[PDB]
């Protein structure tokens, strides 16, 4: 059973504080975060991989770790003296630099076993909605739900003319439990031989998918 | 082809709420995040622990790092906090509603910080603390947080749902309103 590995969080050291920062808020309860986000950036897998650490103190940004660059670099000045101090440390140097190698081509490896290959086929379904007496433009819905991954195609059809024109969409809605949705609508009033048509592609399907109306 | 991904160590350390936190996220979702106080390791996805592993303590370590940095950053800072950002608050069903089909109902509450928020879902204006469930606080591109919570439930048009968020950066606690609509 496959480890995935973490990466190392250098300690930061004191000595000096700079010149009143800035609020933008005051009377409400102050707060204070310390929060990093090391991000692994997959081009093609494990062939082409950039690491980007990124610091944050509250709401503000201040350090970066950038594998094409090797070295760290303030992005405010609250984070140059991590930089500086951390950039004069050959041996931490070193373990950051080889991270792009021992954690995130590690563990994509690891991930490339069950997440990457993640397959869920999307229910498709068309139907009617307004008040009835539609007055202006009518609406047709085209659900897309429960699917995965995100990249997919909705499509429009109004007798096998696609339509580019009058869709009304909620966009890709990700649901949180590695579930997507959305909802394709097109604005068109009806005429029974004219027939409106919903294409769904996706990578979990085989062949497109279908639905008239 | 091409395989295009991205995979995010996440973590953070909190003051005063000494509250931290140390999650993965791949392409927008969580892997798995580890439980501080317990020393586990948590799937987002029961079928995920066949798969591969992690010690918990990996990341107690780094949330103890964490703690001794945000010390220096108060210092460096001169304990110089900045602005409370609230929360955007959307509902909505996690699939098509049937009448009588089960079903879950999601709040995603969004773009907010610090990480901290308290979420009551209510049922016909009362709270509702069973068949519920929420997630850690999530990544955004940004420096900023989403999270999600989520209520079981069986659409009916007797009923009515609230989901209730309140954070530091809010007047007053926001209520967002759902409801059936064939
Ligand atoms: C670096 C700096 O501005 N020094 C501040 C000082 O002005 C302030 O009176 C004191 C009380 O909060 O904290 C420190
Ligand atoms: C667009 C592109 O470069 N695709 C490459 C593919 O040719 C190669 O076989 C694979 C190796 O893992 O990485 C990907
Ligand atoms: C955002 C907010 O209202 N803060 C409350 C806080 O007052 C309370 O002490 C804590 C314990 O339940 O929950 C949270």
């Amino acid at each position: 059973k496959k480890v995935i590995t973490a990466f190392n969080d250098g300690l930061k050291g004191g000595g000096g504080s700079l010149v009143g920062g800035g609020s933008g808020g005051g009377g409400s309860r102050p707060w204070f975060l310390e929060y990093c986000k090391s991000e692994c950036h997959f081009y093609n897998g494990t062939q082409r991989v950039r690491l980007l650490v990124r610091y944050f103190y509250n709401l503000e940004e201040n350090l970066r770790f950038d594998s094409d660059v090797g070295e760290f670099r303030a992005v405010t000045e609250l984070g140059r003296p991590d930089a500086e101090n951390w950039n004069s440390q050959p041996e931490f140097l070193e373990q950051k630099r080889a991270e792009v190698d021992t954690v995130c081509r590690h563990n994509y490896e690891i991930f490339d076993n069950f997440l990457v290959p993640r397959r869920v086929e999307p229910t498709v379904t068309v139907y009617p909605t307004k008040t009835q007496p539609l007055e202006h433009h009518n609406l047709l819905v085209c659900s897309v739900s429960d699917f995965y991954p995100g990249n997919i195609e909705v499509r429009w059809f109004r007798n096998g003319k696609e339509e580019k024109t009058g869709i009304v969409s909620t966009g890709l809605v990700r649901n949180g439990d590695w579930t997507f949705q959305t909802l394709v609508m097109l604005e068109t009033v009806p005429q029974s031989g004219e027939v409106y048509t919903c294409q769904v592609e996706h990578p979990s399907l085989t062949d497109p998918v279908t639905v008239e109306w | 082809i091409k395989e295009e991904h991205t995979i995010i160590q996440a973590e953070f350390y909190l003051l005063p709420d000494k509250r931290g936190e140390f999650m993965f996220d791949f392409d927008g979702d969580e892997i798995f995040h580890v439980d501080i106080e317990k020393s586990e390791t948590i799937w987002r996805l029961e079928e995920f622990a066949k798969f591969a592993s992690f010690e918990a303590q990996g990341a107690l370590a780094n949330i103890a790092v964490d703690k001794a940095n945000l010390d220096v950053m108060k210092e460096r800072s001169n304990n110089t906090p900045d602005a409370n950002v609230a929360p955007e608050v959307t509902v909505l069903s996690r699939s098509p509603v049937n009448l009588g089909e089960p079903n879950i109902l999601i709040c995603f509450i969004d773009k907010f910080s610090p990480p901290v928020v308290n979420v009551t879902w209510l049922r016909n204006g009362r709270p509702v603390t069973e068949g519920v469930s929420e997630t850690v606080f999530l990544p955004r591109d940004d420096h900023l947080f989403r999270k999600f919570h989520y209520l079981t439930f069986l659409p009916s048009t007797d009923d009515f749902y609230d989901c209730e968020v309140d954070h530091w950066g809010l007047e007053e606690p926001l209520r967002k309103h759902w409801e059936f609509e064939e």
